[PDB]
């Protein structure tokens, strides 16, 4: 549990979804 | 039905006392009273509970009383006592027997049994009013008597342990009196306190008793922690009249607890982070131990925050005593992310609790060390970043702020980096490489050192029991 | 411990005191006594007069000289009482200013430097430099990082040349011990 | 270069290939590590049938 | 004063046995050299 | 029973794909329903106590599920109570006969076999652990022994017990002898291998639930399309390049999952794109196998995002290598990924010391750090050296 | 007293010292004299082998030797033929011919070819059909 399940992650939830926002629209 | 209830209790104490008798009364061994007087803590606790206080009194109709006629009475006299007929010349023990203390022989005054009865008699003394838990006049009027006791008896090989743990109610009793109602008379009752540790500390000095100067060590630094003078700790610990080879290891992890909070004051953490991890290993697991290693761990999770590094994540959830260490997680991760405004509400609810343990100035001191683990991060991150980039992640004032914080990282050698004007980008001169450089000898000099060290040592714990069997007689 | 001492006078020489440690730059009873008072949120936070040298050491090492200066110079208490130190902890920030640009910068231009010294002419800049012994080339200032002579006390520990004599030793006189 | 045929790296920035491949050295890490593992068990059998 | 200079001579009494047990144990070394080699 | 406890947990959380809470829910009222089990209806309260997304309504009404009653009533309680008070009658009344006849050790030992699968299915966990005790001391040979490993393992797998269950694992298959029973090695390859997944190994597991044989068909307990999905789990940890290209990809035993179950994405569209090396196609299915694999089942959404940080830095890792010097805007527009997105993925990393790698925000390039040297695996000793000393120190000390 | 009392701590360490190296140097001590007095047993002619037959009320046992033929030898005064039966392998010293221990008892197989197997692994599980 070193580094990892003391803080979780709390992130890359709704971020990952909205990567592909820009993917399909800048290009 | 009273009368067969103190003849019960007073014959175990005989027995007991009796044991410790012939011991001392042989050339000198000062470890067979000393191994009987541990559980006789946990024994006597037990004890007086039962048969209430009836116990101690025909102990003293026993005994000859040097100074405890009138101790006994003003002990009874606070709990408002029924006269049960108990008057002094009913219960006689002695009978006319050697063991027994034979009466006319110390009605004579030829034999002195003073030495092994009034030392002895202070000690069930102080066991007593711990269970009841006495206080005001009854704590000034025990330590009145014990001190001019004390500097009248030569304090032998022998007599140096049986006092050695009365200092701790001394001190206990003190400290709980103050806490529990504040005067101007609990003042200047420790004035005379701290002059009489000085005094004993002298004398014992001498003797080089190992266990009777622990316990003195333990108070005389815990004192002035109340009293906040560093120049009398400071010179007190510069001494080391401290021995490491009898002490126990319940006084052993007392000692190394206080050069952590001696030496946090010093921003000198490097010697203070070995002494509150010594600290843990040398206090036992048990319960009676849990407070110790409480307070200890509390101690350990604020000075690695103070050291610039985030300590290990998995203590507090592998411990079962995380409910006390939940607003420590809290600071870690405030300054790990380098959140300016969590930072601030994390101190504010726990606030009323971090006055408790005094931890809470320590916690003030983590604003800057917000700034400061947060470089060290995203150093590692970018080996050359511009001036404006790091203001848009910790949310910064200007950019004349950010350059400048970053010359006193490397004050102590921390980031190692340089900063370039004219480019407009700090680069990190660190190469890494260290595998053709001197420093790795430098720390492997010291692992033989403390592996040849155990070695020494070795040999005198395990041989040393195995002297008795040579001289007893074995089938 | 006494509650019934109140004055104008007794948190002003409290403070007085705070900023003579670090004018001479004292670790030991700066971070000490801080935690030894009756009050330690009142007194340390709401009042001004001892919560003045909490916020200058703090932001000293913080690296922020922007907001810490301002309480060096422009601030409300500093005219009167404080001004006697202002001089030497004024000084102890540009002792260290000076060390910082010796490491973290190769060369800096003199307009730059101005605004950090906090100086309303170049040539006040100059004159530390050669009481100080800095070399100077054209509008710049270069830092050579000259050393002392070894380093710090304790002989045999990271002290004179040629250590790895006494690492060879530490490993000869610690194994003839084995057999000891 | 992922396949561990022939070690080396690339640049694609400016289209050149850098030193990449170097050898291993023995009797430091990997036959250190493998006897941390055992000495770890052996030490757990000491102190639990010592008391 | 008789009985106190006794204390005296008793840790000289144990220092003579104490030196020189620490160098027979480094003899006997010696002695088992030509003890397992001859027999 | 079936699957022991998957559709119980299936509804805990679910981020998406609402149309399986409706299945879910139906599927735990009908196997309890039709098994004889009657307490493991009435566990339906206490394990979604303190969840999100909970299916129970009693005092709470946010429940999003279309079937909001998991609650114990007595209506099911009386019918199932009926069932199991009426065949313990009539197994007791056998047994008995037996046990003062006491002819041979089969019948005594049958009997209490029998009872084992019984008291498992009546809903006894205490009881059942008694009835091992007897038929202990009436086995015949080791074969008689196992049978007490799999009741064990059945019935430790409701609370997911990693110690009394996995220490008497190891104990039952080495007795005296190990051999190459497949009693024993062929369970040692599935039941131990569960228990790997809760305590985070990854590397042992890689090792069994990969590399084996072709069926491992436990019915009741595991299928055949479910222990292989973990294959894709442990596989992308320890076996490197190499064996993801022959025990994973190439293995005939994926190739028909593959052409058969084509909703998993994970054997299949994960081990072609990390093989590929390229981020661009990478990226979608992450998303796609983290919702319909890792969340569903029990032993993975209890990782979930921590085993989705050790997928995204395998392919950072093998990228790195690919090159040293690389724009930052020119690997966006090459692999589709975003520049605010990329500095938040390799900050998670870098940091820890997890990946060496330096960027230059100036030119807006990324450059490649050395990934092994002498002195970083000395760095690794410090610990472990200094690990093993304070245990020697702290308990030599203990015992003196 | 004084002067006493600082050198009272040497009645202690002075002693432990002198007896914790009294067993080490014995260690070492006895290790000289038990291989220089080796010389005596090596230079001895060992014992014959042989195994118990039967016994007498006189005290006397009959030892047969494997290569040679039987003997009747005196028993150890330290043990009694209560203790010894037949099919024993025991020791005969060379020198006064009598018993010196015991080795070890006769082994379970005998004659030519000896079958014995107690519990075996076939069971009725292992048996189908």
């Amino acid at each position: 549990e070193n580094w990892d399940d003391v803080e979780v992650d709390d992130d890359f939830t709704n971020e990952l979804k909205a990567e592909l926002d820009r993917y399909k629209r800048e290009n | 039905l009273h009368h067969s209830e103190k003849k019960y209790a007073e014959e175990d104490q005989v027995q007991e006392l009796l044991k410790v008798l012939n011991e001392i009364s042989k050339t000198t061994l000062t470890l067979d009273p000393r191994y009987i007087w541990r559980s006789l803590k946990d024994l006597s606790s037990l004890r007086n509970q039962e048969l209430l206080n009836a116990e101690t009194l025909c102990f003293t109709v026993n005994v000859l009383y040097p100074d405890s006629s009138s101790f006994k009475k003003n002990l009874l006299k606070f709990i408002t006592s029924n006269h049960k007929s108990s008057v002094p010349g009913s219960a006689e023990l002695r009978n006319s027997y050697p063991a027994s203390f034979y009466s006319v022989n110390t009605e004579k005054k030829t034999i002195e049994v003073t030495a092994e009865i009034n030392c002895f008699m202070h000690l069930l003394v102080q066991l007593f009013l711990w269970d009841s838990k006495e206080l005001e006049q009854l704590v000034e009027f025990n330590r009145k008597v014990v001190i001019p006791n004390l500097l009248c008896y030569y304090n032998l090989r022998s007599l140096n342990l049986i006092n050695a743990k009365l200092w701790f109610y001394i001190y206990l009793s003190h400290e709980t009196l103050a806490r529990s109602s504040e005067e101007i008379n609990s003042d200047n009752q420790n004035i005379i306190l701290r002059s009489t540790m000085m005094k004993f500390l002298k004398i014992a000095s001498l003797k080089h008793d190992n266990e009777t100067k622990a316990m003195l060590i333990n108070l005389i630094l815990r004192d002035f922690l109340n009293n906040g003078e560093v120049d009398s700790a400071s010179d007190f610990i510069s001494k080391l009249e401290y021995p490491h080879t009898d002490v126990s290891s319940s006084l052993e992890a007392r000692y190394f607890f206080y050069l952590s909070k001696i030496n946090a004051i010093q921003l000198d953490y490097s010697t203070a982070n070995e002494y509150i991890i010594a600290a843990i290993r040398k206090a036992p697991h048990n319960s009676k131990s849990l407070g110790f290693l409480q307070q200890s761990n509390k101690l350990h999770c604020c000075i690695q925050l103070l050291m610039g590094d985030i300590p290990e994540l998995s203590f507090f959830h592998q411990s079962n005593m995380q409910k006390s260490l939940l607003p420590y997680y809290h600071l870690t991760k405030a300054v790990k992310l380098g959140d300016l405004k969590k930072f601030t509400s994390t101190i504010t609810k726990y606030k009323q609790l971090l006055l408790k343990d005094d931890t809470y100035q320590l916690c003030v001191r983590l604003r800057s060390n917000v700034i400061k683990t947060g470089i060290r991060i995203i150093s590692l991150t970018y080996k050359k970043i511009s001036l404006r980039d790091i203001c848009l992640k910790l949310n910064l004032d200007s950019e004349q702020t950010v350059e400048y914080m970053v010359s006193r990282a490397i004050r102590d050698g921390v980031i190692e980096a340089k900063i370039n004007h004219e480019d407009g980008f700090i680069e990190t001169t660190e190469l890494l490489n260290i595998y053709d450089s001197e420093d790795p000898q430098q720390v492997f000099d010291e692992r033989i050192k403390f592996a040849n060290q155990l070695h020494d040592e070795y040999l005198v714990s395990m041989r040393y029991p195995e002297d008795k069997k040579t001289q007893q007689n074995e089938k | 411990n006494h509650k019934l001492s109140e004055s104008d006078k007794k948190s002003k020489l409290i403070s007085l005191y705070l900023l003579n440690l670090l004018s001479q730059n004292n670790t030991t009873k700066f971070h000490s006594e801080l935690q030894y008072l009756d009050k330690h949120i009142k007194n340390l936070e709401d009042d001004s007069l001892l919560s003045y040298p909490i916020k200058l050491d703090r932001w000293l090492m913080e690296g922020s000289y922007q907001k810490a200066w301002d309480l060096l110079q422009s601030g409300s208490q500093n005219i009167s009482e404080f001004d006697s130190f202002t001089d030497i902890l004024k000084s102890a920030i540009r002792d260290e200013i000076a060390k910082n640009t010796e490491l973290s910068y190769d060369f800096l231009p003199l307009s730059n430097i101005k605004a950090l010294l906090f100086f309303n002419n170049e040539k006040e800049t100059e004159k530390f430099a050669l009481e100080r012994n800095w070399p100077i080339v054209n509008s710049k200032v270069y830092f050579n990082n000259q050393s002392k002579e070894k380093a710090d006390y304790e002989d045999e520990m990271m002290h004179e040349e040629d250590q790895k004599t006494n690492i060879i030793e530490k490993a000869m006189d610690y194994a003839i011990s084995i057999e000891n | 270069i992922l396949d561990k045929i022939f070690y080396g790296v690339l640049d694609q920035g400016n289209g050149w290939l850098y030193v990449y491949e170097t050898p291993n050295q023995d009797a430091t890490y990997d036959s250190a590590l493998e006897l941390v593992g055992q000495l770890n068990k052996v030490v757990d059998q000491l102190f639990e049938k010592a008391s | 004063y008789f009985k106190l200079k006794k204390l005296e001579k008793e840790y000289e009494l144990l220092t003579l046995q104490e030196d020189y047990i620490k160098d027979e144990q480094r003899h006997l070394k010696r002695e088992l050299k030509r003890a397992q080699e001859e027999v | 029973n079936y699957e022991v406890s998957e559709k119980a947990f299936l509804l805990t959380q679910s981020k998406v794909s609402i149309e399986q809470r409706k299945e879910a829910a139906e599927f735990v009222l009908a196997k309890i329903k039709e098994e004889e089990m009657a307490p493991y209806y009435k566990y339906l309260c206490e394990e979604y106590l303190v969840n999100n997304g909970q299916s129970d309504l009693e005092h709470d009404e946010k429940s999003d599920s279309l079937n909001e009653w998991i609650k114990f009533d007595q209506e099911l309680y009386n019918e199932l109570c009926k069932k199991n008070e009426s065949k313990i009658k009539e197994l007791n009344e056998k047994i008995q006969k037996l046990e003062e006849d006491d002819e041979g050790e089969l019948e005594q030992a049958q009997a209490w076999i029998n009872l084992g699968e019984y008291y498992a299915q009546i809903g006894d966990k205490d009881n059942a652990e008694k009835t091992l005790g007897k038929s202990l001391s009436k086995a015949i040979s080791t074969g008689a022994k196992i049978d007490v490993m799999l009741t064990i393992a059945r019935l430790g797998f409701f609370y997911n017990d990693q110690l009394y269950v996995k220490e008497k694992l190891e104990a039952v298959n080495s007795m005296i002898e190990k051999g190459g029973d497949w009693e024993r090695r062929n369970r040692y390859k599935t039941y131990y291998g569960i228990h790997c997944l809760a305590v985070r190994n990854f590397k042992e597991a890689a090792k069994l639930l990969v590399d084996s044989l072709a069926t491992f068909t436990s019915i009741e307990l595991t299928s055949y399309e479910s222990i292989a999905t973990y294959a894709s789990v442990t596989g992308l940890f320890t076996l490197e390049r190499t064996d993801l290209k022959s025990k994973v990809i190439d293995s005939p035993e994926l190739l028909s999952l593959i052409s058969t179950t084509a909703a998993l994405q994970s054997i299949s569209s994960l081990t072609i794109s990390l093989y590929a090396s390229d981020y661009a196609s990478y990226f979608p299915y992450l998303l796609e196998t983290y919702a319909n694999v890792l969340i569903p089942c029990k032993y993975l959404n209890r990782h979930a995002d921590f085993f989705v940080r050790e997928m995204r830095r395998k392919v950072y890792a093998q990228l790195l290598e690919s090159y040293k010097t690389l724009s930052l805007k020119s690997m966006a527009s090459a692999f589709g990924v975003s520049v605010a997105f990329l500095d938040n993925d390799l900050g998670k990393f870098i940091p820890n010391k997890q990946l060496n790698c330096v960027i230059d925000r100036v030119n807006g390039i990324v450059e490649t750090n050395r990934p092994d040297n002498k002195n970083a695996q000395y760095h690794l000793l410090v610990k472990q050296g200094d690990g093993l000393l304070t245990k020697l120190q702290k308990y030599g000390a203990a015992v003196r | 007293e004084q002067k006493i009392q600082e050198t009272e701590l040497k009645i202690r360490s002075k002693t432990e010292n002198v007896r914790r190296l009294e067993a080490q140097r014995n260690a070492l001590n006895d290790k000289v004299r038990f291989i220089k007095d080796e010389l005596r047993l090596l230079q001895e002619p060992g014992s014959y082998v042989g195994e118990v037959i039967k016994i007498v009320s006189d005290k006397k046992v009959l030892v047969k030797v494997q290569p040679e033929g039987k003997y009747i030898v005196d028993v150890a005064k330290d043990i009694n033929v209560k203790d010894l039966k037949a099919s024993q392998r025991v020791c005969l010293r060379s020198d006064s011919y009598m018993l010196h221990k015991v080795l070890e008892n006769k082994a379970d197989p005998l004659v030519s070819l000896m079958m014995v197997e107690k519990v075996p692994d076939s069971t009725y599980d292992m048996v189908g059909g």
